[PDB]
């Protein structure tokens, strides 16, 4: 009898496999996408009319449905990586799968209880993390070399994306955008503007924090010494926020009297707003010709339909306030900047700012063939800016190209020298999983992954722990001369997240699904 | 009606089926017994995937048709209502007793003889739990509190909380202290409210001597606290179900406005009413108004200008929680307010939690209270859930330790003592009963063996060591090396269980075994 | 021996990808060249068509395979950038995929193949540039000859002596000398039956498909006109909701009729107050653009009306004339009006065609319209079709200046050049470059086959002749052999050959990178 | 909630949502009677317990 | 829990061995003692024989399984060495196999 | 060198299968005994071996567990060549059966 009413259970006899197989199958979704030479997958809905190609790990993992709850566990964890860190998502998914893959062997052939595998993985993780710290090198002094590190960080994260062809240009755009801040890691101070027409190599960085929505029918195109006041209020009529009210009339003349009364309200309302001492007025709502002219006569720009992005972007660079209440003047915060211009970029109007209060903010302007190329370029810069922002606070870096991974596996194998018996096998499994990442990199690049990784093993073991994979020539190279470096914190995140992800699945021995509702 | 399409079992075959079914279902949670147990994936009716080892959640998630297995679920409910610490143990033990019953039935021992044998054998086991117990509160307040913290810290060490168990141990113990008197020693867990929110990490969790509303006093320019009013009786608040506004229509206004004049009159009527309400609330002696519903824009304008903070969108139960904390009453109208129903508290303020921007509104008592809030943080939903459950388990332990000072060491230690005691006495039965008494002891062994196996230990090598130490030299607190130590001493490892816990675990598990064995005929109809 | 097992077999996907894509390319292959073969297609709706148009074939082919459909996008990109070679780029892609299949069978990783092919493609582009015969967009004769030549395969070729320079002036109006990228979407071709082919005009304004006022009294032509764009419909009130009216006497019905008439007139009068002379009303299916009664009232106001103007035509009006869309009735104001010296309807054998000319305002933008006339539908259709190709050929000459001989000439030269340049390469790149050069021969091979010539003989003669010649030797279907490409006027703009090399390489890159497909719903 | 606060200030104890069986047993024990309305209540509807 | 996958299953042979051997012993068990129950066997010649003698029964049971046959050799060893207990040595074997 | 590295390690993995089989046949946990034994021989103490009677690790010189040098040379030599014979085979060709 046991479970019924559409309940499904997998007992330990089979769940002991599903707990591994599910999450391992997730690795198969992105293992081919790792590295600058990764391969693409197609995604297609049942309609057949949504066919797309991508190598973006997060897109693939989220787009593909999973039938195994154990598989869904890893994807949910990988999502957190994508949201909290912004990079390493594929590496966590691949490494997590390989940690469980080898752990499955520790169940299958070695008959090691999951508790011992978990404890061994914890000890091996400590060894791997210690290796990253010892191999971590900063250039906190001589900011000239620090900037150079940022450029290499920018190219490394930008690689494998649509911008990888033009990374020599966009690395400097991303680097300058973060170097300008030398401070807060809040990415809201850097915007990306997506314009059709031209090549991506033509992208510019403009400190003017360009906004993409024009205001006004006939207003001054340039204001100096501007005070900025944002609003969410109706300036078109009275009866504000009253719904369903009608005016019963026996003539259109009486209806006109209502409109005249509305103008009486608008004249008083604009006057009270002008007493704030402003030069530009931004309203989330529409501003009809009447309140626009009333502002225009006072020398005040009238910006209408400032939606969520409009208010949040403009308020940030100007340092203003949405100000929902205008009952009394000078009872709110006003923004400030030196100049506001109407500017044509690609025969499209934009708002250009200069001299903003704490005007460390900037934008990078994209010039793309089509929407797909702009959207991919936008996300590509976003990922690089996130990692670069983290390297502003954390100045230590580690060597990439598989170097950090091989160095970690060296420490992990060293840890197994002095450890309990069955735990030794767990630690060795951890090291073997670490060496799979540079194997995937060499494999996707079309090289002899066995020769390249095996040579790397000998290189890193017998001193000179600076070497790594040259994924362009298919050989072993010095990563510092090649210029392949990765954020210390980012690499730590990959090890930490993958280790926890394995433990989560290792602790599973049963799947129970309640009756659908 | 509809005699057909029914199932029926009876007799010897029913007895084998009933036990084997109980084994199959009971075996599901074997791996949940122990601080090193394993998790399970539970998928909700809506397709949400969660991971937990909570015995109560797993048994509740299991929706099965086997009526005998359903009895095992009822057992766990009893253990949860009384003690809380035996959810899995009573099912594992009861299953072991049923497994012994199977062999006993096969050998020719009548189910009644089995039930009576197990019952008398249980009396021996319970006797040993009392004779070998110790007292914690028999020292003094400083050590008593320390021991309560140590018991919590041990229980938290199997949870995600372990990263900062020192903070959560204090939350559990202090939460109990704040709602109990030293002389009465009555602890009611219903006086401790559990709360949490996804974000940050578990290290930001805090015990609040009051209630959390998480509100901004209804305007960003409103003062971030309510003033003590020059030495008044703390801060007085109003609890309203009607919002601090004239009632509004439930659909549309449809109020004819012929010109700006009538519009301004409508605004004026509201503003005049808002002032009238402000005067009445202040004359009641109220400093802040908390309403079930939100406030209008004009409401926030008049409340701000006249320095009368108000709290918006506080739900029905939350309003009662304010009253319970502040010894107030929920008043349906602003015009019914008076000093005798306004709530009293030490202070009302926004509390910052590190860099967290929520800056939650707290109403604090700063004294003995009718409610505390245990606020849990965490980096994910299941982390907050597990951490919140971790406090529940700790509160169950601390509550039990305060009510009954007698404690035993149950981490496989008491089980071996009781097994040896029953085994030695079994030889004295001089009759048929010896079959059930020896079986009972073997059933008890299932627990320290399960604890060993779930930890990666040989359950047979482990149990032999435990019995040898307690038998060859002297009976002591020698248990299973689940957490990891250099020996089996549960005092140096600090694994302590309440006496009333182990007592009820065996008694209820025995009753369940007898309940199933007492059933000789099961008839199952359809589902209409 | 024994090598990597690869228990998981993504190669099965790569094989299916190449097999499906090559099958599509081999099908269209048979249509290459003026002597190419026609295809019959029965569409999903039961209609059966015969055509040799490469794009039409692929569009109606109903390709299902998730990767093979990429060849449709290739033909679209070729048509979008070059406007010609839509068959050749697909055939080349197929041949390069066949080269990739052989390379995959030799154990060459698809990452290596894609990267090496891209390097060979970059050299092919340079070779094409070296072979170019440079022209100037200021030299109308060079552009007319290029256009007329491409039109030699049309049903009516004789009038290209007039249609070609019309295409030239149409492009040069928007392709001032200091430019590279010319957007032909600013050239609107408007056709009506009546007249003959010679009766074709290049207009510096906007020409519409719709007629002027049908009602008596309408001016149908305005001088010194201000022109508004109406997006609202001028029709009696007809609410879509429920209304219940009780009529007990004729006097009540007369009031109702007056409401319908007054409503139309009130709009007409409000429009006139804006000082608008011509109303160009956007087509809508919600209500009639303009009621017959509104035309009467607007006629009495001396307002010219052009109704049911297509959405695309509105986009041309709002760019050329300086006029702006007017969303609603109350929003109809002078500020939204454009300028033109004369708006008139021309009746040429019943053409009933409206023209707006003579903007004479700083708001003028470089918009072009063409007036196409002809007695039969086939005459105006062949004129339009010929101009579309002529405009694309000339655009190619502006973007990438010069022409290269056709008939497979650059395909033989590039193949020979890369075959020799590959001798300076090492490793996998040397072998792949040789496969790339071989794949190029699919074009002169296919041309020889479709022309009725011996494949090997023609290709062999070309390869040997290119020992002394460069672009002068190629396949002529007119002479049915390998002859002088220049004397036979077989010329193709550089952009067309350049685009075929680039897009074919990009497609192969995209196809080879596909190792899997998953469902997402 | 209002009713019980009203009655509480009158020092009157309330218990609502009582099952039909429990309500009958109370009335049958104290000697009272159940009245649907409040305007029609008689003193003979009241019972008493010790 | 998760434990040895047991893809290769040598226990399947030992289980078959024990099941076959214990079946032989239980068949003989019921004839133990002066009050034991008789066994009836129809031989390959069609003859019907009835006996409670364990060894005689075992020879005529015609056990097939290569390992279960070893319980017959045990009774032969008992008959050769002691000459008595030939039923009890197999019965104890069956019970010890159950252990 | 790179390509041969895994083959050399594979040889070692084969060598350690014998003490694994010995422990398994003796009914002991080979994963514990073999892993611990390796750590003993690795970290010097190269006298230790399996105690297949007590189920632990013991000093083979104290227990007296010795094997002929010549025999061990034969076992390693024969096993190495025996593998090579089949490692060189990738095709099986049969003539007409008789």
């Amino acid at each position: 009898q046991i479970f019924g009413d559409q309940v499904t259970e997998e007992r330990a006899e089979n769940a002991r496999l599903s707990a591994f197989v599910g999450a391992i199958a997730v690795g198969d979704l992105v293992k081919s996408t790792l590295g600058p030479k990764g391969m693409d997958k197609l995604l297609q809905s049942a309609s057949s009319n949504t066919c797309m190609v991508t190598n973006d790990g997060a897109t693939i993992l989220k787009s593909i449905p999973l039938d195994n709850p154990a598989a869904k566990v890893l994807v949910n964890i990988s999502k957190v990586q994508d949201d909290e860190v912004g990079d390493g998502t594929t590496s966590v998914t691949v490494l997590s799968a390989e940690l469980l893959r080898e752990a499955e062997k520790l169940i299958d052939q070695s008959k090691i209880h999951p508790q011992t595998i978990i404890e061994g993985y914890r000890l091996a993780s400590a060894a791997a993390l210690d290796a990253l710290t010892k191999a971590a090198v900063d250039n906190s002094h001589d900011k000239t070399m620090f900037r150079e590190d940022l450029i290499h960080i920018a190219k490394t994260t930008l690689s494998s994306k649509i911008l990888s062809q033009d990374k020599d240009h966009f690395a400097e755009l991303a680097t300058n955008a973060i170097l300008r801040l030398k401070g807060s890691t809040n990415l809201e101070h850097i915007q990306i503007i997506k314009i059709l027409g031209g090549k991506l190599s033509d992208s510019f960085l403009d400190e003017g924090f360009i906004l993409a929505k024009k205001f006004g029918n006939n207003q001054p195109k340039r204001i100096e010494n501007a005070k900025i006041l944002i609003a969410n209020t109706t300036l078109d009529t009275d009866k504000v926020k009253i719904f369903g009210t009608k005016f019963k009339v026996d003539s259109t003349a009486k209806l006109a009297q209502l409109e005249k009364a509305e103008r009486e309200k608008m004249k008083n309302k604009i006057a009270k707003i002008s007493k704030f001492g402003i030069n530009t007025f931004i309203n989330r709502q529409l501003i009809y010709d009447y309140p626009e002219q009333l502002f225009t006569d006072l020398g005040i720009n009238s910006i209408e339909h400032a939606d969520f992005e409009g208010v949040e972007r403009l308020a940030l660079v100007t340092g203003g306030e949405v100000v929902s209440t205008f009952d009394e003047p000078s009872k709110c915060k006003l923004g400030e900047c030196d100049v506001i211009e109407e500017i044509m970029l690609g025969e499209q109007p934009f708002l250009k700012f200069s001299g903003c209060k704490a005007g460390e903010a900037c934008t990078i302007v994209l010039r793309g063939a089509t929407d797909q190329t702009l959207d991919e370029a936008e996300r590509s810069l976003h990922d690089a800016l996130s990692v670069l922002s983290q390297t502003t606070k954390e100045t230590r870096t580690v060597l990439g190209g598989g170097c950090a991974e091989m160095v970690m596996s060296k420490a992990v194998d060293t840890e197994a020298q002095n450890i309990d018996g069955k735990k030794s096998l767990a630690v060795e499994a951890f090291a073997r999983a670490l060496r799979q990442l540079p194997t995937i990199l060499a494999d996707n690049a079309g090289f002899d992954s066995s020769e390249l990784v095996s040579k790397l093993r000998s290189s890193i073991y017998n001193g000179i722990s600076t070497s790594g994979l040259d994924l362009n020539n298919g050989t072993i190279a010095d990563m510092r001369q090649l210029g392949i470096v990765e954020s210390y914190k980012l690499k730590r995140a990959v090890v930490s997240s993958a280790s926890e992800a394995a433990e989560v699945l290792l602790r599973v021995d049963n799947i129970i699904r309640a009756r659908p509702r | 009606k509809d005699q057909g399409n029914k199932k029926r079992q009876h007799g010897l075959e029913a007895k084998k089926s009933h036990i084997l079914a109980a084994r199959s279902v009971a075996s599901i949670i074997k791996t949940s017994l122990g601080p090193r147990g394993l998790d399970k994936i539970l998928i909700s009716p809506d397709g949400e995937i969660t991971i937990t080892n909570d015995g109560a959640t797993i048994l509740s998630q299991m929706e099965l048709d086997n009526e005998i297995a359903k009895l095992l679920v009822q057992l766990s409910k009893s253990q949860d209502d009384e003690i809380g610490d035996g959810t899995t143990g009573v099912v594992v033990l009861a299953s072991a007793l049923l497994d012994q019953a199977l062999e006993l039935i096969q050998k020719g021992i009548h189910p009644i003889k089995i039930a009576n044998g197990f019952d008398e054998a249980a009396k021996l086991a319970i006797s040993k739990l009392e004779e070998t117990c110790d007292d914690i509160s028999a020292s003094n307040d400083e050590l008593f509190r320390d021991f309560l913290l140590r018991a919590a810290k041990t229980s938290l060490g199997s949870k995600i909380v372990s990263k900062d168990h020192d903070r959560f141990a204090e939350m559990a113990v202090e939460a109990v202290i704040n709602v109990m008197d030293k002389d009465r020693k009555d602890v009611d867990f219903d006086l401790i409210k559990m709360q949490g929110r996804v974000g940050g990490s578990i290290s930001d969790s805090k015990l609040i001597n009051g209630v959390i509303l998480d509100k901004d006093f209804s305007h960003p320019q409103m003062p971030k606290c309510v003033l003590p009013k020059e030495g008044s009786d703390g801060v007085k608040l109003a609890i309203l179900t009607c919002p601090f506004e004239p009632p509004k229509p439930k659909t549309k206004h449809k109020l004819d406005i012929s010109s700006v004049e009538e519009y301004q009159k409508l605004q004026t009527y509201e503003q005049d009413k808002f002032k009238e309400m402000i005067d009445d609330v202040k004359k009641a002696g109220a400093d802040v108004v908390i309403c079930q519903w939100g406030f209008d824009d004009e409401a926030n304008h008049l409340l701000l200008q006249n320095d009368l903070p108000a709290v918006r969108w506080v739900g029905g139960q939350e309003l009662e929680h304010i009253a319970i904390s502040t010894n107030g009453r929920i008043v349906p109208r602003f015009q019914d307010l008076s000093k005798d129903k306004l709530g009293t508290c030490s202070r009302i303020y926004e509390q910052e939690f590190g860099t967290t921007k929520d800056r939650m509104l707290i109403i604090e008592q700063s004294k003995e209270t009718k409610t505390v809030t245990c606020f849990v943080r965490g980096s994910n939903k299941m982390i907050v859930d597990e951490a919140e459950r971790a406090l529940h388990d700790s509160l169950c332990v601390v509550r039990n330790l305060v009510k009954d000072s007698r404690v035993v060491y149950g981490g496989g230690a008491a089980e071996v003592t009781m097994s040896l005691a029953v085994s030695e006495e079994a030889d004295k039965q001089r009759g048929i009963d010896q079959y059930a008494f020896r079986g009972f002891a073997q059933a008890l062994d299932t627990i320290p063996m399960t604890l060993a196996e779930n930890s990666g230990l040989d359950p047979i090598g482990t149990l032999s060591t435990l019995k040898s130490k307690q038998l060859k030299e002297k009976i002591s607190n020698i248990g299973v090396d689940c957490l990891g130590y250099g020996s089996n001493d549960m005092k140096e490892l600090f694994v302590v269980d309440p006496f009333i816990g182990k007592k009820q675990q065996i008694l209820l598990a025995t009753q369940l075994c007898r309940m199933i064995l007492k059933i000789d005929n099961v008839i199952i109809s359809g589902k209409d | 021996n024994a090598t990597f097992k690869n228990k998981e077999k993504p190669q099965e996907v790569r094989k299916a990808n190449i097999i499906a894509a090559r099958s599509v390319a081999d099908a269209i292959r048979t249509s290459l060249g003026p002597k190419g073969m026609d295809k019959m297609i029965k569409t999903s709706r039961g209609e059966i068509i015969i055509s040799n148009d490469g794009h039409t074939i692929l569009k109606q082919m109903a390709i299902l395979h998730p990767v093979a459909r990429m060849l449709v996008e290739v033909s679209a990109a070729q048509d979008s950038e070059a406007g010609d070679g839509t068959t050749s780029v697909v055939i080349l892609t197929g041949a390069l995929l066949g080269a990739a299949e052989r390379l995959l069978n030799k154990g060459i990783h698809p990452t290596i193949i894609a990267d090496s092919f891209q390097s060979a493609a970059k050299r092919s582009v340079d070779i094409l540039l070296e072979m170019c015969h440079k022209v100037s967009l200021s030299d109308r004769e060079q552009l007319v000859r290029a256009a007329s030549t491409s039109l030699s395969s049309k049903i009516v070729s004789q009038y290209s002596s007039f249609l070609a320079p019309l295409a030239v002036d149409s492009v040069l109006k928007i392709s001032d000398e200091n430019s590279k990228n010319v957007d032909l979407n600013d050239i609107r071709l408007v056709k009506k039956v009546g007249g003959t082919i010679d009766d074709t005009e290049m207009i510096d304004g906007v020409v519409l498909t719709q007629t002027a006022i049908k009602s008596a009294g309408g001016p149908t032509r305005k001088e010194k006109a201000k022109i508004g764009l109406i997006q609202f419909q001028i029709s009696p009130p007809k609410p879509d909701t429920e209304n219940n009216i009780i009529v007990n006497d004729y006097r009540q019905m007369d009031k109702i009729l007056k409401e319908e008439r007054a409503y139309l007139l009130n709009i007409c009068k409000k429009i006139k107050k804006a000082k608008c002379n011509v109303l160009l009303i956007q087509k809508s299916i919600l209500r009639d653009a303009v009621n017959d009664l509104a035309l009467h009232f607007l006629s009495k106001l001396n307002i010219m009306v052009v109704k049911d103007i297509e959405r695309e035509e509105i986009e041309f009006l709002s760019k050329g004339l300086g006029c702006k869309p007017i969303a609603d009735i109350e929003l109809f104001t002078e500020d939204r009006l454009g300028s033109a010296d004369l708006v008139e309807e021309i009746d040429s054998d019943g053409s009933k065609i409206v023209r707006v000319t003579g903007i004479r305002n700083n708001n003028a933008r470089p918009t072009v319209s063409v007036v196409i006339r002809g007695a039969n539908n086939m005459i105006i259709d062949e004129t339009e079709r010929s101009l579309h190709d002529a405009l694309c050929v000339i655009r190619c000459l502006v973007k990438e200046r010069g022409l290269i001989a056709g008939g497979g000439a650059p395909e033989i030269e590039i193949s020979r050049r890369l075959s020799k340049e590959a001798r300076s390469m090492e490793g996998v790149q040397a072998f792949i470059w040789q496969e790339f050069a071989s794949a190029l021969e699919v074009i002169p091979t296919t041309l020889a086959e479709n022309a009725g010539l011996n494949s090997i003989k023609v290709v062999t003669e070309l390869r040997s002749k290119h020992e002394n010649g460069e672009l002068n030797d190629g396949i002529s279907v007119r002479r049915s052999g390998t002859t002088n490409t220049y004397e036979e006027h077989i010329l193709q703009p550089v952009l067309v050959s350049t685009s075929a090399i680039t897009l074919a390489s990009e497609c192969v890159k995209s196809i080879l990178r596909i190792d899997d497909i998953a469902f997402s719903r | 909630d209002l009713a019980t606060q009203f009655f509480a200030d009158r020092n009157i104890f309330c218990a609502g949502r009582v099952s039909a069986d429990d309500m009958n047993r109370v009335i049958q024990a104290v000697g009272g009677s159940i009245q649907s309305t409040t305007s029609d209540i008689k003193p003979e509807h009241l019972g008493t317990c010790a």
